[PDB]
RNA sequence: UAAGGUGAUAUGAACCGUUAUAACCGGCGAUUUCCGAAUGGGGAAACCCAGUGUGUUUCGACACACUAUCAUUAACUGAAUCCAUAGGUUAAUGAGGCGAACCGGGGGAACUGAAACAUCUAAGUACCCCGAGGAAAAGAAAUCAACCGAGAUUCCCCCAG
RNA sequence: AGGGUGACAGCCCCGUACACAAAAAUGCACAUGCUGUGAGCUCGAUGAGUAGGGCGGGACACGUGGUAUCCUGUCUGAAUA
RNA sequence: UUUUGUAUAAUGGGUCAGCGACUUAUAUUCUGUAGCAAGGUUAACCGAAUAGGGGAGCCGAAGGGAAACCGAGUCUUAACUGGGCGUUAAGUUGCAGGGUAUAGACCCGAAACCCGGUGAUCUAGCCAUGGGCAGGUUGAAGGUUGGGUAACACUAACUGGAGGACCGAACCGACUAAUGUUGAAAAAUUAGCGGAUGACUUGUGGCUGGGGGUGAAAGGCCAAUCAAACCGGGAGAUAGCU
RNA sequence: GUUUAUUAAAAACACAGCACUGUGCAAACACGAAAGUGGACGUAUACGGUGUGACGCCUGCCCGGUGCCGGAAGGUUAAUU
RNA sequence: AUGUUCUAACGUUGACCCGUAAUCCGGGUUGCGGACAGUGUCUGGUGGGUAGUUUGACUGGGGCGGUCU
């Protein structure tokens, strides 16, 4: 059965990536978020 | 709004003469074509 | 935006009151109006978005002292 | 007026 | 400052040093890739692709610098349109992004309470947004008072549940 | 004070009290140049689409109430010692 | 535990260990206790000062009346024989405690409501750009050559190759049954079944966002979640219930 | 053909066809505080909405109620004054 | 207070010109509308399109009926 996830790395980091976190505030935001916790990993890049 | 004419408009007065005209008469027609000034000094 | 370029009358808020006295947040706008000023100084039509009250203000301080207030501001014309 | 050409 | 030392897991290796350039500590410098405001253009961050000017070469190439945007001012230029203005280019200066709280401002809930619920409450709270500073804001009476007087603002205790 | 040392250390060690220290950078408080800055006196002058008003809202402990006062979206609009 | 009542065949606990529920602040009243006593006590603040200063206040020693006001009385009433409330009862400030108030207020627990974000890698629809459909049938229009007509019509043969056409693999689907149901699998397997040139199917990418989308419409679908997604926040919502 | 992914595939939905109705174009309508954008690079033989549902034969009576459309003499009636 | 005409506010999703290498936008010219339209404030109507809610208790289960002083 087809299950949700179905990988494409190009729609991955066009949804979620670094420059599309960048593109907007509230994206930006989500940065701010992750840095102030402390995260390893920003984004999906 | 108290106008003075700077040539004889019709229906108002001759040169010279203060006149109280509507606002919209003043500032869209009298003042921009040169036929009145707004009482100022 | 609903901004007045004479006198900086913006949209404000408050409540529409019922009878029951029930308040919905409402918005108050100005009296906007784009009108182009004859400015004889410069022999050029100047337009402005004005508020009516704006428009009275132009009649009584005269188009070349809110142009100068304006220009003071660093708003556009 | 329009991507298409106007 | 020194008889030790070459950060840690972590030994070892090969060394360095012992009276002063070993190491270590502090001041000031130098270097400081790429991404990121990211600013030469682009982009799926850490990549791709340029222009221009100088200088250099073994003509295959190499090096270095500059080139974002906006605001302000200046110079020069420059439409319809004759003046002029818009517009264009260049220069200088500044801005941009980030940051826990506190601060001023623009917006602004509902649950809840009212033993239901609509006025009211919660509350101008949460939250969103903009802006600032080391604090901010406020501030030098078109203020109070009560016929006596006080003398800007701010904060604390009362007044008073 | 405190810590360490093969068990619990004033005197083993590191400190502690106390007394000293800066080539260089820099915070601050003063003293003193330079460049802007203008004190003082007489004569004045005294903030208008404003105050106030009508309508709608909001703010004031104060829910329009008999409701002063403040703010103003809208329409108006003085006197100015 | 809950009940009128439980060996109850009502509830809860597999066992052990550890953790797990009447608190805290402020106000108020009562009790105890201590100080001082018709007084008691200070708050902020000053003070290095648990001292000392600071009496601003607060409570009490007087009440009655709506109030002016009067005052051991006062109010009521024109006025009391009267009548109501008072006068003939020590307070106050600590400290400890009981209760109350406001706060999450003994702890755990909703379904929900609101605010800001994250999601169309699943799925729904659409958009752009590519791909797929073995094999076998049927034989529309049209055409041509004859016939037939005044001309058409009409008619035969040959040709032609239409279709949300037919049979059937791939491909898409999911009607029946059995199995499976702590599965091989959080929807499948096996045998049969429907569509299979289309309103088809599929790859890649794109767009639509939550009272919003999308829906050949089932309240379907929107990441195993849908009569209002998910995440974070208001938040310890509230819980007269267990 | 479509549908309740995962208990319903159907008589449900859709459908060509039909009718009513709106819409003169900056269309109605829809998404949008707005600018705009879709409708449509269309223009009434068009487009939206609604109901019905190939085709055949057909589709009767009621306008009192509720809508909608038209009228507007008169009654009543807001801010305003 | 209404009718007509006018142009100058205002509209233009007509044409042309320029910014321009751009159709958006702005400016200019010209036509067409024209104090209308449209927008602000106020105001009557309409308004399940959307929102917040209410929609009692007793009861030989509840509802229906009945009842409530
Ligand atoms: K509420
Ligand atoms: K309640
Ligand atoms: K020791
Ligand atoms: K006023
Ligand atoms: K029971
Ligand atoms: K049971
Ligand atoms: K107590
Ligand atoms: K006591
Ligand atoms: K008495
Ligand atoms: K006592
Ligand atoms: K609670
Ligand atoms: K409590
Ligand atoms: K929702
Ligand atoms: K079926
Ligand atoms: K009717
Ligand atoms: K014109
Ligand atoms: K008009
Ligand atoms: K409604
Ligand atoms: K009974
Ligand atoms: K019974
Ligand atoms: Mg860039
Ligand atoms: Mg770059
Ligand atoms: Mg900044
Ligand atoms: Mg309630
Ligand atoms: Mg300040
Ligand atoms: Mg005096
Ligand atoms: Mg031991
Ligand atoms: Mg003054
Ligand atoms: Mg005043
Ligand atoms: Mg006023
Ligand atoms: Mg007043
Ligand atoms: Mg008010
Ligand atoms: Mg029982
Ligand atoms: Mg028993
Ligand atoms: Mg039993
Ligand atoms: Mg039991
Ligand atoms: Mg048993
Ligand atoms: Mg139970
Ligand atoms: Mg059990
Ligand atoms: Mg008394
Ligand atoms: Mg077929
Ligand atoms: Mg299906
Ligand atoms: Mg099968
Ligand atoms: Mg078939
Ligand atoms: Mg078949
Ligand atoms: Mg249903
Ligand atoms: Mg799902
Ligand atoms: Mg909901
Ligand atoms: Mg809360
Ligand atoms: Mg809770
Ligand atoms: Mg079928
Ligand atoms: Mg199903
Ligand atoms: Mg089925
Ligand atoms: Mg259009
Ligand atoms: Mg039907
Ligand atoms: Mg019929
Ligand atoms: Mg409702
Ligand atoms: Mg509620
Ligand atoms: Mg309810
Ligand atoms: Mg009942």
């Amino acid at each position: 059965m087809k299950r949700t996830f179905q990988p494409s790395v190009l729609k991955r980091n066009r949804s979620h990536g670094f420059r599309a976190r960048m593109a907007t505030k509230n994206g930006r935001q989500v940065l701010a978020r992750r840095r102030a916790k402390g995260r390893a990993r920003l984004t999906v890049s | 709004m108290q106008v003075i004419l700077l040539d004889k408009v019709a229906n108002l007065g001759s040169l010279g003469d203060q006149v109280n005209v509507k606002a919209g008469y003043a500032r869209n027609f009298l003042v921009p074509q040169g036929k009145a000034v707004p009482a100022t000094k | 935006s609903r901004v007045c370029q004479v006198t900086g009358k913006r949209p404000v808020t408050g409540n529409n009151r019922s009878h029951a006295l029930n308040a919905t947040k409402r918005r108050f706008l100005p009296n906007l109006h784009s009108h182009r000023f004859w400015v004889e100084s410069e022999k050029r039509f100047v337009t402005l978005r004005v508020s009516a009250k704006g428009m009275r203000v132009i009649d009584k301080k005269g188009i070349d002292t809110v142009l100068a207030e304006l220009r003071a501001r660093g708003e556009k014309y | 007026k329009a991507x298409r050409a106007s």
